[PDB]
């Protein structure tokens, strides 16, 4: 513990930020399956 | 305040143990209370080990003109040299933990200690480095902060110390301390120490003055791959 450098990572957010990081992963993963089914169409 | 003096150097000279009783009743009694009989007797305890101590580094021939120890001979101390000086070491180093209040009292009024006991340092050997490092963390640190390490006005006496501290010393004699003390350790429990003694100093410490510190320490920064 006598490294002060460890202690470097301090995050946080707020319940709003932690809404809008889920609205965001939301929109990401709808974009990613959008991507995923266009690598599957038909030629 | 001669008769508290003369009361101190009586407590220090050996008696019955009812003379001494007697005696401790009286400064009791006579100056105060017990915090300012524990006060000054502390203090003349101090000054007498301190003065002790001078003298001895006299004897070697270790003497500090006005501010810079020097000694000629470049052989180390006898056996019986260190362990007197750790004797009067270890017996201030007690003191201070009782109460680092009454000693950082003590550094203000005797402003010449610190930088002869850092200075002494340098040059002493090995094995009283740690009770040296314990004597400055003690005053510097602060009690407070050695004790949260172990798991207001103490705080201004802290910050008035590492000034004066920053007045007396000079960037040769820090750049040395750094490197002995921190580069050169082969202990780690020693390394743990200088690195809180130097977090606490530079917690302290002026605006130029941590821009100095962090200059001399970006300067050494090129010599790092020899200390391994």
């Amino acid at each position: 513990s006598q490294f002060l450098l460890t202690r470097l990572n301090d995050p946080k957010m707020s319940e709003t930020e932690r809404q809008s990081m889920e609205s965001e992963r939301a929109d990401r993963s709808l974009f990613v399956q959008e991507l995923l089914l266009s690598t599957l169409v038909r030629e | 305040h001669s008769w508290f003096y003369f009361l101190s150097e009586y407590l220090m000279i050996q008696q019955t143990p009812f003379v001494r009783r007697q005696v401790r009743k009286l400064l009791l009694f006579i100056c105060g209370s017990k915090e300012k009989y524990r006060q000054l007797r502390d203090l003349h305890t101090l000054d007498s080990h301190v003065r002790g101590i001078k003298k001895l580094l006299e004897e070697q021939g270790i003497f500090l003109r006005a501010s810079v120890v020097t000694a000629s001979s470049g052989s180390a101390l006898q056996y019986d040299t260190l362990i007197s000086l750790m004797e009067h070491l270890k017996a201030c180093a007690e003191i201070a933990a009782q109460r680092t209040i009454n000693w950082q009292k003590f550094c203000i009024k005797d402003d010449s200690v610190l930088y002869f006991l850092l200075q002494v340092s340098f040059l002493v050997d090995e094995g009283v480095s740690p009770v040296l490092l314990q004597l400055l963390s003690c005053a510097l640190c602060g009690s407070k902060v050695l004790a949260a390490l172990a798991a207001s006005q103490e705080d201004q006496l802290c910050t008035a110390l590492v000034n004066q501290l920053n007045k007396f010393a000079d960037k040769e004699t820090l750049i040395q301390f750094l490197r002995c003390f921190l580069l050169e350790s082969n202990s780690s429990s020693v390394r743990w120490q200088a690195h809180c003694l130097t977090l606490h100093i530079y917690r302290n410490s002026s605006k130029s003055q941590q821009e100095l510190l962090l200059d001399l320490m970006w300067s050494i920064w090129p010599e790092l791959p020899a200390y391994g």
